[PDB]
């Protein structure tokens, strides 16, 4: 109904159009949306191509036929988002989204991780189960590995760990769980949270001691 | 027909707020309303449609600028609210109501500021 | 400055009925309309239904059976109501407003998830360690998302990371941690505030070496 590429890419500074392409967009105004992560959704362009007081003038919208088209010039990191494009279809002129285009920002500031690992709480482990936590924040591409060693040997069991999330500055983040019973707790004693990020590993490590 | 006088001349000081109020005719369906700012061009400032409702003119906060209220029999009263004019506030605002069967009904103000 | 709020119950059964309600202020309920959007996660933005500025309502066609949207003037709220629940139905949830079709206001969401499983309250446990400290709330073993995680009830705003949750084997699981100076902990006390809606639980926890 409202036709959008599910995906597009710019590298900072450069120019992005993005298309939103409908049979009655000859006859009905587009409005473009952005949703960050926290999918939170601000409108950018309204009518085609007037933009709302408070958005930056490197957002503009044009119209011709069938494709009404969004374009973002010098763009920022913070312009990653999914833009969607809303009309009006049929006789009672109801809404319609686009499916939305996910749009990456290439050229990014390489980043490092930085890395915390807790041991556990004395209330937790007064339930007979032990959680230690490996936050990690900071990093940019949004692509991490993490192993655990526990007295040196990896551990597979009891591992989840988090799909990378974007921060309010634009770089990455992520947490890594190792969960034991009380009783595996106090059998070992050299706990290890191995992130690697691009090819080099930060290590924390901690003893009951 | 309007730019020949017709309309209420309202003075202000820098600083006033005034509330600018406009009457629908008795026993008319309101089809739709709007605030314009009058210059050489038309400039809206704010649209009501009984159905679609609000609309504003161009990056406006303006549902704290305006206010649609019905009454006793049908009539409907469409107030501007103008807070620390300037004398950019200063100008023609026009009230254009468009009813059926009798179309549009239009009152126009004068803002003058000293 | 206006603004609207979804609000609801963030868990309901299959088959049963679903209320969420949209409290609107700063706009005039009578002179505006209020839509109903809807996204299922990872998924785009669907357009539901609107009670246009006069009572009458329109539907999506695909839902319009068991969808209905009703208003209270008075109480300046906007009721939706959906029945017959299945699981496909769990999605983030806005009302929108203003500049029809355009809608220029937007709320943040509830999340609603369609699940036979009852609600878990979290266990949350303090994260100590082992120039800055960092310190942390592990929120574990809870059901449906989301949580809410603040610091000294909104004083501590600023060093704040709270990461994605971890889904291990139908709970969820996340944490949160702060950034402050060695100097000021533990002497300036630092607790955590979290909140699970769905099972109306609110804790503190305050964070001890
Ligand atoms: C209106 O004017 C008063 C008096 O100077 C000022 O304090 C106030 O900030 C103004 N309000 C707005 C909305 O501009």
């Amino acid at each position: 109904e409202l036709i959008q590429p599910p995906s597009s890419s710019v590298t900072l500074g450069s120019t992005v159009s993005l298309t939103c392409v409908g049979d009655e967009l000859p006859k009905r105004y587009a409005y473009w949306y952005q949703q960050k992560p926290d999918q939170s959704i601000v409108r950018v362009i309204y009518e085609d191509s007037k933009r709302p007081s408070g958005i930056s003038d490197r957002f503009s919208g044009s119209s011709s036929g069938t494709t009404a088209t969004l374009t973002i010039r010098d763009a920022q990191a913070e312009d990653e988002a999914d833009y969607y494009c809303l009309s009006t279809y049929s006789d009672d002129k109801l809404p319609i989204f686009g499916g939305g285009t996910k749009l990456t920002v290439l050229g990014q500031p390489k980043s490092s991780p930085s890395v915390t690992l807790f041991p556990p709480s004395s209330e937790e482990l007064e339930t007979n189960k032990a959680t230690l936590v490996c936050t990690i924040t900071d990093f940019y591409p949004g692509v991490v590995t993490v192993d655990w060693k526990v007295d040196g040997t990896p551990v597979t069991q009891g591992m989840e760990t988090t799909q990378p999330s974007k921060q309010s500055n634009n770089k990455y983040m992520a947490s890594s769980y190792l969960t034991l019973t009380a009783r595996a707790w106090e059998r070992h004693s050299s706990y290890s949270c191995q992130v690697t990020h691009e090819g080099h590993t930060v290590e924390k490590s901690l003893s009951r001691a | 027909e309007e730019l020949f006088n017709v309309g209420d001349d309202v003075y202000a000081l820098p600083g006033s707020d005034i509330n600018l109020t406009c009457q629908t005719k008795e026993k008319n369906f309101l089809v739709q309303m709007q605030w314009s700012k009058v210059t050489d061009k038309n400039d809206m400032i704010a649209l009501y449609h009984p159905q679609y409702g609000l609309y504003c003119g161009q990056e406006h906060a303006c549902e704290s600028q305006v206010a649609a209220t019905e009454t006793e029999k049908g009539v409907t009263n469409w107030t501007l609210y103008l807070r620390n004019i300037s004398s950019a506030l200063g100008g023609k605002y026009e009230c254009i109501f468009t009813l059926y069967p009798e179309g549009i009904k239009t009152t126009v103000y004068n803002l003058i500021v000293e | 400055q206006v603004q609207l709020k979804e609000s609801g119950p963030g868990l309901v059964q299959p088959s049963q009925t679903l209320s969420l309600t949209c409290t609107v202020s700063g706009l005039s309920l009578t002179n505006n309309i209020v839509s109903w959007i809807r996204q299922p996660p990872g998924k785009g933005l669907e357009w539901m239904g609107v009670i246009w500025s006069n009572g009458g309502t329109d539907y999506n066609s695909a839902i319009k059976s068991r969808l209905s949207i009703t208003r209270d003037t008075s109480k300046s709220q906007v009721f939706l109501k959906m029945n017959s629940l299945q699981t496909e139905d769990t999605a983030m949830y806005f009302c929108a407003s203003r500049d029809y079709p355009g809608f220029a206001y937007w709320g943040q969401g509830t999340l609603v998830t369609v699940s036979s499983a009852k609600t878990t309250p979290p266990s949350v446990y303090p994260l100590a360690p082992g120039s800055m400290v960092t310190l942390g709330c592990l929120v574990k073993g809870y059901f449906p998302e989301p949580v809410t995680v603040t610091w000294n009830s909104g004083s501590l705003s600023s060093g704040v990371h709270t990461f994605p949750a971890v889904l291990q084997s139908d709970l969820y699981t996340l944490s949160s941690s702060v950034t402050v100076p060695s100097s000021t902990w533990p002497s300036e006390t630092v607790t955590c505030n979290v909140a699970h809606p769905a099972s109306s639980t609110k804790v503190d926890k305050k964070i001890v070496p």
